[PDB]
């Protein structure tokens, strides 16, 4: 049979994550903005979760870039904002949510290029 | 190798001679080819037994 | 209702009984661990560490989470009893080579950017 | 003891903030010209509740709720704040 | 190489060196890039 | 076709072949290559950092397949054991010295295989 | 084209040299700083400019498929030379 | 209503009349290939990559320029469409140079990606390629014309968005080229956007050249602080270093562009930075020291003095968190002398009402007005994106624009009334034809710049402008919620400071010269040591070495806007937050953390310990600062007008003159852009062509 | 279409579809979906309660006889309410065929051990528990198989970092190997490779 729990989901004690990387982290739930160098929109369909940027310093040897936080590369993918919120909440991380930005529809008119009295007329093609 | 430059890299002379070959070489060695979504279990008769990849 | 199924326990009372049984087993085992692994700690230190490990997650109210925690504790006890573990594994519970990390605002401000 | 600033947090279209809205629309100008050198900061709350903040010397401040108050009530409590009482 | 000599280049070493690890001629690595952030230099003259 | 110690090559005039396209850095399966670049004083596209961690490298030869100008190669040398770990972290000067040291053999090896590539 | 620094350290083609204050110079004590002797900028500056009789010229770096990708260079600017973006060789049209 | 039904691959879509085939296709999530079509630019139709097959139609149509018709069945993946794409890509690649390994566009190239996704995988072109000569159009945009695919995107952007007609085509057929036909630098406050719009490596960033590849960079989304527009941006970083700045689309604000100072002055952050605490030694020279020593000296001098003696000045790049922390710290000392360099009139309502000092109409509201009056403002340089929105409304909505001030060039034709401020009174009293013009306008806007409030008679000016707005609201009645009254700010920290209760201006310092001064990023040079008594203690907290640093006794290094999660308030009143891209260099710290640590040392410790607690404090002081995209607020124009009509100071007989008269004075305005070498190159290029 | 494109076998596709219909008819209590891929692989989606009956039927039925467990593993999809996907790969020697059985679970719900059905499953279940944290009920001896003794976390989860949280080194003062928080001389460099242009129209999702 069933037991009918009435608590809130909390799996933090089972994930093995150190206490520092649970309470002091702030994840961001957002849809990435389109790269302004390209017109494609295929990279703005899903939701992303990433952690706050921590310190990076120069290696004394070779001058490479060193890090001390293990979550500097972790990025998750979600179908909806609610799924990401649920994941972050059950993992114990505090989060910020940014609402999805959509380009508003525009009214395009090729004939407006040659208007008789409007300022839309184009001097060159 | 398969004569499909969107999967297999072109020859070096083609990459250094024609535009399409250079573009495909660049993209295959930086991003790599995209594989359509799906899942397979493929198994061969390896010398130690059945060797498979899901 | 929430329509959930258990692992072992139906409510928190059975889970607490399992926790007490695991605590008894670990408390009994500590002196043998000190003898077999040739640890330089005392039995009191080992039992204090066991109590601290138990208290680290004393805030859990989900019986399923408590059940899984007890299963993991039994796994660790089985590793300790059979000597699969080595002296380094036992001594990792004490963090002997880690310098203390200060917790007040001023020291954190002095050392670096991390909050 | 020495008042330095007055802050009112009233929401734009909540029913409970109607009294504070009416007070600001009617009697705020008179209070402002009566105290031409007193900062009375009007700011907007979210859906929680209305409030009024009063700041004194050396960083001391306390807040009084204005929920469901009418214009008369908010004028009353505000002029209690602007005198050496409460 | 007697019958088939290699191509001559101005940059090819004229003197071969063997494995110099463990000697004072051993290679020591270092960063080959310049400074990233330049600091502000305070003025050298008094202010009052 | 043997894959050995890495080297950086030059054109017959002495100008470097590498143009900082970073294809080798992108394709490297071990993330063993680190590159930085900027316009040279004469406007050329050249690197300021070209490091290969040889204790990260798996010697797969992907970098020399990806290179479009044959700038980075795996040369025939295989006897380069060291006495310290730091001697196996190559920077650009070390790789250019290796290229100048082994070019006479590297060019002949390339002449014998480029028709299979 | 190696020139020495005030501390005696050789200056690399990239221009990196340790400052007097810097402690990292200790790694070169009882050892040496590896510096390549052939500055490619000075070597490519030595090459003569080719003169051709067309507005467009092609460069592949020499050696056919052993050079760089083949590119075409415009030579209309009379007060300049066309430079290959891969090789650095220069071309021009006969003037004066 | 008037929606019609069309089918994209057999799926029914209801669309408005005049909708193009491309828009109908994207209504169901299918993006058509494109090179010359940009949704914010005029349709060209030249590339021919968007050709698709309509069912039962023998000829393919250009999806970017063809209006959909009822009952049409677009076939985006048919054989004819695919073959058209392959042929067009083949023609595009025939003359393209083999430049990908040396091209900065490589890895983020539309030509590359669309060749991979819609073209063939090999070539059958067996001829020689063309090669065109390069052009010089300034120190900002690198030009390599051989890569040009003749999209004509740059020409259309220059004509329509930037208002500059310097770009065009010369010659015909294969020989046709894009350029200026003469040596002329395409210099504009928005010129750097042609790099983004160009789909190939023909136009690229010159400061960015050869430094990074797109797959390497890590993207951080934050806000621009170089003005009060608050443009949304993306910070590209690699291995702990800022590489470049890119626009991030925000329809209400910037939309898809950023100004050249926003794009190119990031190099300023790299040089002249404060990295360690500094104090004065025996010889009066600044000497490196630890955090503890400097904090102890500042705390001692802060405990030594109380009340009016302690004072502070906030600069142009300060965030809300640090402002509220400094305000709390000085309030604990019983000080109220917390001031900003930018002056706002304090008469009447002053800072009490939020509407008095904000752009009430908002940036997106410019697209609805038909008459806008600008007084003492140079929008093109002060708020380039706001000027761009004004030009967009001028072009697409026939917006009528009038200016009061010196006849600056705004890139669009406006009506010049004059520069004498008497015209303000003539319009207010109804004795001006433009008063009648405003009377008849349905959605009028009046915009007064903050640069005209810097004069001695600026307060009177505010009253005069307000009188005009009252007359408009009276004669034209109430249109509902239109908010004719507006103020255009040029400083990123000004509105947040005003919200916090900071005293606008700096006159309180002059009338009560203090002994302990706090310079929070104040580099405007408004107060020297002449205006202060001798042996005065001056503390500077900032990130750069500029006007305010060498005059201080203790230096506390802070973090720039790329190195912290900070709150900034827009001219409209919208509150936006930044994100950490790279940590502060050396020993520099977060500003609010520095102030909180100093408060702990001085004994008057502040309650908040984490950033969330500081933002809770910000909510306590002003709740609008934690609503991170809200821009709607109540309007109290009537009360402000009442309180503003009781003081009658006279105007000045000095024509209004904008601080930046010409383009050269646009580039270097603040601490970061003064340390930028790219901005210096731009200034040199505009002052002399060569 | 001839030289470079993989050939498709229609006869095999028909047989697998018919057998999937057969299995779905016989066990309606547990089968939620039956699928056959275009490269001829058959999948069966079941309810977690039917793990044992379905596997037993597929092993013991005369028309099935999948007597060998080829592979058993898990896949983590964090966007799903049931995080984990359990995949069984079975091979039939009698009929020279392969089949795949799938089910789902979350972090707190155990799955029945399939050890009684297959002897081979004992190690696979241990690996699933070690790498993902999925608990299997009635396992003969469930414990870590691949990770170090006392290792904390489940490394195959998407949320777990690639380099982990701790490293090992030898310490001379305590004269043993010690564990400390990971610090890296060179941080792993994250690449953003995905193209902003769609690759495969046949898999396009509705725009919601
Ligand atoms: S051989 Fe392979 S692993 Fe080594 S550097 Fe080249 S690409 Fe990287
Ligand atoms: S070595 Fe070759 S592949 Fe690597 S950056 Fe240089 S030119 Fe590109
Ligand atoms: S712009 Fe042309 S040369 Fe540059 S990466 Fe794209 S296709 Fe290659
Ligand atoms: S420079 Fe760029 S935007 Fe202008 S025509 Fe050429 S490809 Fe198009
Ligand atoms: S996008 Fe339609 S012709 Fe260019
Ligand atoms: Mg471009
Ligand atoms: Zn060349």
């Amino acid at each position: 049979q069933l037991i009918a729990v009435d608590e809130k989901l909390d799996i933090t004690t089972l994930t093995g994550v150190p206490e520092e990387h649970i309470k002091t982290r702030k994840v961001r739930i957002f849809v990435p903005a389109r790269n302004n160098m390209q017109s494609g929109v295929n990279n703005t369909k899903k939701w992303k979760m990433e952690f706050d940027t921590r310190e990076r310093w120069e290696n004394p040897l070779m001058g490479w870039s060193s890090t001390a936080d293990p979550l500097s590369n972790l990025v998750l993918t979600f179908s909806t904002k609610e799924d990401a919120v649920a994941f972050a909440e059950k993992n114990g991380w505090s989060f910020d949510v940014e609402e999805r930005k959509v380009p508003k529809p525009k009214s395009k008119s090729y004939g407006a290029n040659f208007s008789w009295n409007k300022r839309t007329r184009v001097s060159t093609k | 190798k398969v004569d499909d430059a969107k999967v297999s890299p072109p020859k070096r002379a083609e990459m250094k001679t024609s535009m399409e070959s250079l573009i495909h070489h660049f993209k295959l060695y930086t991003e790599g080819y995209q594989v359509p979504p799906g899942a397979t279990y493929t198994a061969i008769e390896a010398p130690k037994g059945e060797f498979g990849v899901y | 209702g929430t329509s959930v199924k258990p692992i072992f326990s139906r409510d928190m009372n059975e889970a607490k009984r399992r926790v007490r049984e695991l605590y008894r087993a670990w408390y009994r085992e500590v002196p043998n661990t000190v003898h077999l692994f040739q640890l330089d700690i005392s039995v009191k230190q080992g039992r204090d560490k066991v109590r601290e490990m138990f208290m680290k997650n004393a805030h859990v109210t989900d019986p399923r989470v408590v059940d899984l925690l007890v299963i993991k504790g039994k796994m660790e006890l089985e590793e300790t009893i059979n000597v699969w573990k080595q002296r380094t594994h036992i001594m990792r519970f004490f963090h002997e080579t880690e310098a203390p990390r200060p917790t007040d605002f001023l020291s954190k401000f002095y050392v670096g950017h991390d909050p | 003891l020495g008042l330095r600033e007055i802050r009112i947090h009233l929401c734009q279209r909540s029913p409970g903030s109607q009294g504070v809205r009416d007070f600001i629309e009617k009697r705020y100008v008179e209070l402002k010209k009566a105290n031409p050198d007193l900062p009375i900061l009007i700011r907007e709350c979210s859906d929680v509740q209305p409030k009024l903040w009063a700041r004194y010397a050396f960083g001391q401040e306390k807040n009084v709720s204005l929920n469901n108050f009418s214009a008369d009530q908010v004028t009353r409590t505000l002029e209690n704040v602007l005198s050496g009482k409460a | 190489p007697t019958t088939k000599p290699p191509t001559a280049r101005k940059y090819i070493w004229t003197n071969h060196k063997f494995n110099v690890s463990g000697t004072p001629q051993q290679y020591v690595p270092y960063s080959t890039t310049r400074k990233k952030i330049q600091e502000w230099v305070p003025p050298s003259t008094p202010y009052k | 076709r043997f894959r050995g110690e890495h080297a950086l090559r030059r054109y017959p005039s002495g100008e470097e072949r590498c143009i900082a396209c970073k294809l080798c850095e992108a394709v490297c399966p071990a993330q063993a290559i680190t590159i930085e670049a900027e316009p040279r004083a004469d406007g050329s596209r050249r690197t300021t950092r070209y490091d290969i961690d040889m204790t990260k490298c798996i010697y797969c030869g992907f970098c020399q397949e990806a290179c479009p100008v044959d700038a980075i190669v795996e040369g025939p040398n295989f006897e380069f054991s060291t006495e310290t770990h730091e001697e196996l972290l190559y920077n650009k000067e070390k790789l250019l010295n290796n290229g100048d040291k082994w070019e006479a053999e590297i060019a002949a090896n390339i002449q014998a295989d480029y028709l299979y590539r | 084209g190696v020139r020495t620094s005030p501390t005696g350290e050789k200056v690399t083609h990239t221009g990196q040299a340790y400052d007097d204050g810097d402690y990292r110079r200790v790694r070169f004590s009882d050892r040496q700083k590896e510096v390549n002797e052939n500055f490619a900028i000075d070597l490519i500056a030595e090459q003569p400019v080719s003169e051709v009789g067309s507005r467009v010229i092609s460069c592949d770096g020499g050696g056919g498929a052993l050079g760089h990708p083949r590119v075409y260079i415009n030579l209309d600017k009379e007060t300049k030379t066309g430079t290959c973006g891969y090789c650095g060789l220069q071309f021009r049209q006969p003037h004066h | 209503s008037n929606l019609i039904e069309v089918f994209v691959d057999g799926q029914s879509v209801m669309v408005e009349p005049g909708t193009t085939v491309l828009q109908a296709c994207e209504k169901v999530g299918m993006q058509i290939p494109r090179f010359c079509y940009h949704e914010r630019l005029s349709v060209a139709g030249n590339c021919r990559m968007c050709l698709v097959e309509i069912e039962k139609a023998p000829k393919v149509v250009a999806a970017c320029a063809m209006p959909v018709m009822k009952g049409w069945n677009i076939l985006t993946n048919s054989e004819k469409s695919k073959k058209a794409r392959e042929g067009v890509m083949e023609f595009l690649l025939a003359n393209h140079p083999l430049d990908c390994p040396i091209c900065d566009q490589g890895g983020e190239c539309d030509l590359q990606d669309q060749s991979m996704m819609f073209g063939s995988d090999r070539s059958r072109f067996l001829e020689g390629k063309r090669a065109v000569e390069d052009k010089n159009i300034g120190p900002l945009v690198k030009t390599i014309m051989t890569r040009c695919i003749q999209c004509t995107r740059c020409i259309r952007f220059a004509s329509e968005i930037a208002g500059v007609d310097d770009l065009g085509t010369t010659g015909r057929g294969n020989d046709m080229q894009v350029g200026t036909y003469i040596e002329k630098m395409f210099m504009s406050e928005l010129s750097g956007n042609i790099i983004d719009i160009c789909p190939v490596g023909a136009l690229t960033s010159k400061p960015y050249a050869f430094t990074a590849r797109p797959w390497e960079t890590r993207k951080t989304e934050s806000i621009d602080v170089m003005d009060a527009v608050g443009s949304n941006i993306v910070v590209s970083t690699r291995t702990g270093e800022v590489m470049r700045i890119l626009p991030r689309m925000h329809e209400d604000i910037n939309e898809e562009w950023i100004s050249d100072k926003t794009r190119f002055a990031y190099d300023g952050l790299k040089r002249q930075r404060l990295t360690q605490p500094m104090i004065r030694n025996e010889k009066g020279l600044l000497t490196y020291t630890t955090w503890e020593d400097a904090l102890s000296r500042v705390a001692g001098m802060l405990q030594s003095f109380q009340g009016n003696d302690v004072a502070a000045i906030a600069g142009g790049l300060v965030d809300a968190e640090a402002l509220v922390a400094l305000k709390d710290l000085l309030n604990r000392v019983d000080s109220d002398s917390l001031c900003t360099e930018e002056v706002f009139p304090t008469a009447g309502a002053g800072t009490d009402l939020r509407s008095n000092y904000l752009l009430n109409t908002t940036i997106a509201g410019v697209e609805e007005a038909d008459v806008i009056l600008l007084v003492g403002t140079n929008p093109r340089f002060e708020a380039p994106l706001f000027n761009a929105r004004i030009r967009k409304s001028w072009l697409h909505n026939d917006l009528k624009v009038a200016l009061i001030g010196s006849p600056v060039d705004l890139t669009y034709r406006y009506d010049h009334l004059g520069d004498s401020p008497k015209i303000l009174q003539d319009i207010a009293s109804g004795n001006h034809p433009f008063s009648q013009i405003l009377k008849e306008a349905k959605k009028p806007m009046v915009v007064l710049g903050s640069s005209a409030l810097q004069r001695s008679d600026g307060t009177a000016i505010l009253a005069a402008v307000s009188n005009i707005a009252q007359n408009i609201r009276l004669s034209s009645g109430v249109t509902g919620d239109w908010k004719v009254m507006n103020i255009l700010h040029r400083i990123a920290s000004q509105v947040a400071a005003l919200d916090l209760g900071y005293k606008p201006g700096v006159e309180a310092i002059r009338k009560n010269p203090p002994k302990v001064l706090f310079l929070l990023g104040a580099d405007g040079g408004c107060i020297t040591r002449q205006d202060l008594p001798k042996d005065c203690f001056i503390i500077y907290q900032g990130h750069h070495g500029d006007v305010g640093a060498p005059m201080a006794d203790v230096i506390l290094p802070g973090a720039a806007y790329t190195e912290k999660s900070a709150t900034y308030v827009n001219t409209e009143g919208r509150a936006q937050q930044t994100k950490v891209a790279v940590t502060p260099p050396g020993l520099a710290r977060e500003d609010w953390k520095i102030i909180r640590a100093l408060s702990e040392i001085a004994g008057m410790t502040l309650p908040y310990d984490t950033l969330d607690q500081v933002r809770s404090r910000l909510e306590e002081v002003s709740p609008n600062l934690v609503r991170y995209d809200d821009v709607e607020g109540a309007n109290y124009f009537q009360q402000a007008n009442e309180l503003s009509k009781l003081v009658n100071q006279q105007l000045l007989a000095d024509p209004l003159v904008p601080p930046q008269l010409t383009i050269k004075d646009f580039y270097m305005t603040d601490s970061i852009s003064r340390a930028s070498q790219t901005m210096a190159k731009c200034v040199k290029a505009v002052t002399e062509g060569i | 279409t001839r030289p470079t494109i993989r050939p498709r076998n229609d006869v095999v596709h028909k047989q697998l579809s018919a057998f999937g219909q057969y299995v779905a008819e016989i066990l309606p209590k547990y089968v939620q979906q039956v699928q056959v891929s275009c490269f001829n692989e058959l999948e069966i989606f079941i309810h977690p309660d039917g793990v044992i009956p379905v596997l037993t039927f597929l092993r013991d039925h005369t028309n099935a006889q999948f007597k060998s467990l080829a592979d058993l593993t898990a896949v983590d999809v964090p966007t799903r309410q049931n995080r984990f996907e359990i995949v069984y790969n079975l091979l039939s020697l009698r009929f020279n065929s392969r089949i795949r059985v799938k089910t789902y679970t979350d972090e707190l719900t155990p799955i029945e051990s399939s050890v009684t059905v297959y002897k081979a499953a004992n190690w696979y279940e241990r690996e699933i528990w070690d790498m993902f944290g999925v608990f299997f009920a009635n396992h003969p001896d469930l414990r870590r198989i691949l990770t170090d003794y006392g290792f904390e976390g489940h490394p195959f989860r998407k949320d777990f970092p690639l380099s982990g949280y701790v490293e090992l080194r030898y310490d001379d003062e305590v004269k043993r190997v010690v564990a400390e928080p990971v610090e890296l001389a060179q941080e792993f460099r994250k690449f953003d490779l995905n193209s902003p242009w769609e690759a495969f129209p046949a898999y396009r999702q509705p725009p919601e």
